[PDB]
């Protein structure tokens, strides 16, 4: 078990134990387990983070500007913005997707991936 | 000297070399593919389900050459050309 | 002796190359070590005075 | 006409044979080492500026102490430092003197060297390797008793690979010896081989090969010293 | 020829090596170690 | 003493054996290397798979090319031994 | 000259080639797969459970070939065609 | 014994060596060049356009060596010098 | 031209090939598994204790692949079949 | 004929020589190309500057290959000690 | 009517040549690979060299063991050929 | 039969083995060193001057081995021991 | 038929194999160690001195194997056992 802490510039977003942490980095997809070696990585523009805990359903978060840092004791994602799956809006995510603005399109794609529509 | 004896000895040596090369290539290719699969799984343990397929494609590609060499060696040892 | 003359010429060539190239840097390192130890001794003296 | 072997000045004493030329080369190296040691002792200036000899010797000592510490505690076995440091210098000069132009014509249409590197003979490397072997095995016996040492080495890192471990032990001395031999023996051949060419063209390849041989010898001596330190450390643990 | 066969030199050379060690174990290594520790 | 045909046939069989030994080793190595590249590619970017097969097959076909070409020369040796 | 003499010499050389190629293949594949396994275990200790299995698949894929070479050497050294 | 038979056998063995070396080099050089190109394309989705050129240069050199070996083997086998 | 001499020479050449291949495989596999172990421990100084396990498993596998050769080479030399 | 045996041996030696040369040249070229592909993938503008090290490598490998070729030609066309 | 023992000796010589040539290839490659690992580790972790020497040689000895075993069997073949 | 012909053929084949091994070793080592240099240049274009020196050291060692093999081949061919 | 010629040719072939193996091993090891050194230099320019000493140890091991070859080839060709 590893202590995840999704922290954002405006405020910290989520913190707590989790068994698995899946995401997509510039290098590629990465799945972090409790004793993962120390690492620093940059998430892709439309990255999504799936944290899998015990006793609860897996949690999907859409991240803008996330940077992953994995340590022997704890893991922290420095996210410019982060939204939980429960509050994601399907129509808004679709409309934001494929926008001429790369930032908006990436945010919409991250929202969809967190939801699952991709 | 018996022509058949020399011809068959040459055929046996050639087939042995055929198997030597085929085994070398197949084994090292299989090891390389397994290394790629292991690295991928370590990167993302849940990715094995989708990783198996390309790995099996590579294994097919290498094992095909291996068994082609098997067939040609079998031709050599049993059906010796120009015997 | 012809092989002897050739081998002497080769020895002279390698001696020329080494004295030209490697002797200066090794002498420089030797001098640097000497100066470093002398500076350490001077530092000890001045620290005792201090 | 290479004439590999055929040691000159061979003489038989006590009903058994000895190679005179190798003994001469070894004695020359030993007397050079003794001269350097006496020069150091006479001109050892701790407070004053060290001389070239002092700088050389202290650099050797500090480097080797660094590797020893990186391997095992200096206080655990200080004798390793003097025991094997000689091996560095002893080998070094033995190879370095090969640069000197002592190769002439023996009147047989071939090339013969007045001075042949002692490591170029199997006896020298055999003696050095066997001495190191007995030395570090005795050190291990002292560290973990006579009975414990064979059990420790046989057990090794994993029991089920026991045979290899024994080979490893038997690999320790031979590995040390043969390489050294080769690292020098090739040189002895190469120069002779290089002598096959005409002098007005044989000069340059000989120069280049001797330049390379200076390195070969220095690096080989460093490797021998570090391997000796390591083998002392590995046999000396727990 | 088989130069690899061990010869008497093996013993004889060993002796010289030994004495060199003896010289370096008393008149070079200990004094230089003392100098280094003093520095 | 020996008939020319026996000696030339033995030489041809050994030669063809070398042909396909080298071909098999090379094909196995190339296939393994390309498969490693592809395996890592899908392990990292599953979405890139479609654009990834193209260079993969392009290189694997080239790897095979030599090994399959060796078939013609092997046949010319074992079955159509020149100057038999 | 005994034809069986040349037959046996050629068979022995062929079997030697068999063992050569098989051993190169087996050792190389084992080494590569082991390097992948070491890297994965170092990176993800808890992934050992899901990492040993693919490692076993690939090492089996390599061994299979090596043992096939051993079996065919059995033929070459005990049942050589044309003896 | 017929000298031509021995000369032809030697030439055929030499050609076998030529082809073995050429196949080894071509196949595995092309395989590694591939691996490089596929890795680059995976990293960069649209870099293939700007990547094919160097890859084609590499495979061109490799296949030039391979076909040089092919031509030389044809020369020895069909135009055996000193027959 | 005693035949038994020819069979013995063939067996000796077979042993040459067998042990050359076994040594190549053992060296390569040991070196690769090493490289992996050194890299892993360099990343995690404390992990060496657990990384030794897979490393020793692979080392044992490759050394067994070599020892199988060793045994069959002994068979070739100690008790040459078809002598 | 002894000369026929000498010629056969020389041809086998040349075949082996050029087999080794082809192996070396092909693999060296492939490795250098692998490095070049990686570099160009990292930065397209790097193509111009990367040529000089890549050219140095490929040339220094093909030099060994062509020396090997010259030695094979020496063996095959001029059989020494025939 | 040539000496059979001469043929046996030639076969043993070629065999031992293969023995120790393969051994040397294996030893060189393995030592080089372990050395590359050691260089990479030392570059990554400067101080680590002290603790990384022992794992390095844990594999160097393992690699050289096969080489020297093959060397011993080469001597066995050459010095006293089996059933000369 | 003339002993000289057998000895000369053996020397030719031995020198050919020498050149084989030399070519493989030199080509592979030089290619690997150049690959390292290319990687360094791509990752650090301005480091070329610093990177050249290790390149030349590795090239020197590799070419030293190759030319040593060349010298022994010259010996074997022109001056065969025990000719 | 002059067994001297047979033994001389066998010794020459053996020595050719010695040099083949030694050259291959030395070239590969030198290339690999040089690549590691160049990569370390490029990544950490500060580690010039530090990275040199392990590199020379690695060169020592590889050249040790290669020059052990040299020695045994010299033994075979010039003082051939079993003459």
């Amino acid at each position: 078990d590893l202590n995840v802490e999704i922290v954002a510039v405006e405020r910290e977003l989520w913190s707590g134990p989790a068994t698995f942490v899946f995401t997509r980095t510039t290098a590629g997809e990465i799945g972090i387990l409790p004793r993962h070696i120390p690492l620093v990585a940059q998430l892709v523009d439309d990255a999504m983070v799936r944290v899998e805990r015990e006793g609860e359903d897996d949690l999907r978060i859409a991240v803008d500007g996330g940077f992953l840092s994995v340590t022997e004791e704890t893991v922290r994602i420095l996210v410019e913005n982060a939204q939980f799956e429960s509050e994601i809006d399907a129509d808004a995510a679709k409309e934001d997707a494929a926008s001429d603005d790369e930032r908006t399109a990436a945010w919409g794609r991250a929202r969809l991936r967190a939801l699952g529509q991709i | 000297l018996d022509p058949n004896a020399i011809i068959t000895a040459g055929a046996l040596i050639g087939g042995g070399l055929i198997m030597g090369g085929g085994a070398i290539g197949a084994g090292i290719g299989d090891g390389i593919a397994g290394n790629a699969l292991i690295s991928g799984i370590a990167r993302q343990p849940e990715a094995q389900g989708r990783l198996f397929t390309p790995f099996f494609i590579t294994v097919g590609l290498v094992e095909a050459a291996y068994f082609i060499n098997l067939a040609f060696m079998a031709l050599f040892v049993f059906a010796t050309p120009g015997l | 002796m012809s092989i002897f003359i050739g081998q002497l010429i080769g020895f002279a060539v390698i001696a020329f190359i080494i004295v030209k190239w490697v002797v200066p840097p090794v002498r420089t390192l030797m001098r640097n070590q000497q100066e470093a130890v002398r500076a350490a001794l001077a530092e000890s003296a001045e620290a005792a005075k201090k | 006409a290479i004439h590999v072997g055929h040691h000159t000045l061979v003489f038989e004493l006590f009903g058994m044979t000895f190679n005179g030329d190798t003994i001469l080369a070894t004695a020359v190296t030993a007397v050079i080492v003794i001269a350097l040691a006496f020069y150091l002792r006479a001109k050892v200036t701790s407070t004053g500026v060290p001389s070239g000899v002092q700088l050389f010797w202290e650099a050797l000592t500090i480097q080797m102490r660094q590797q020893i510490e990186g391997s095992i505690g200096m206080k655990i076995a200080p004798f390793v430092l003097p025991l094997s440091v000689t091996i560095f210098v002893f080998i070094l000069i033995s190879n370095w003197l090969a640069v000197l132009p002592l190769q002439y014509g023996g009147a047989d249409g071939a090339a013969a060297e007045l001075y042949k590197a002692p490591a170029s003979d199997i006896n020298f490397v055999l003696a050095l390797a066997l001495f190191v072997f007995v030395c570090y095995h005795a050190a291990g016996i002292w560290r973990r008793g006579i009975v414990g040492h064979p059990i420790k080495v046989v057990k090794g890192h994993v029991a089920f690979l026991a045979p290899i471990n024994i080979v490893e032990e038997l690999a320790k001395p031979i590995s040390l010896a043969l390489r050294l031999f080769g690292n020098i023996f090739a040189g002895g051949i190469l120069v002779a081989l290089i002598a096959m060419f005409p002098w007005y063209i044989q000069w340059f390849p000989n120069a280049v090969w001797k330049t390379f041989d200076l390195f070969v010898g220095l690096i080989q001596a460093f490797i021998f010293s570090l391997l000796t330190i390591l083998y002392f450390s590995q046999s000396m643990e727990l | 020829s088989n130069f690899l066969i061990p010869n008497g030199t093996f013993f004889a050379v060993l002796i010289i090596f030994l004495i060199v060690l003896g010289v370096i174990s008393k008149w070079v290594v200990p004094p230089i170690s003392k100098v280094l520790a003093e520095r």
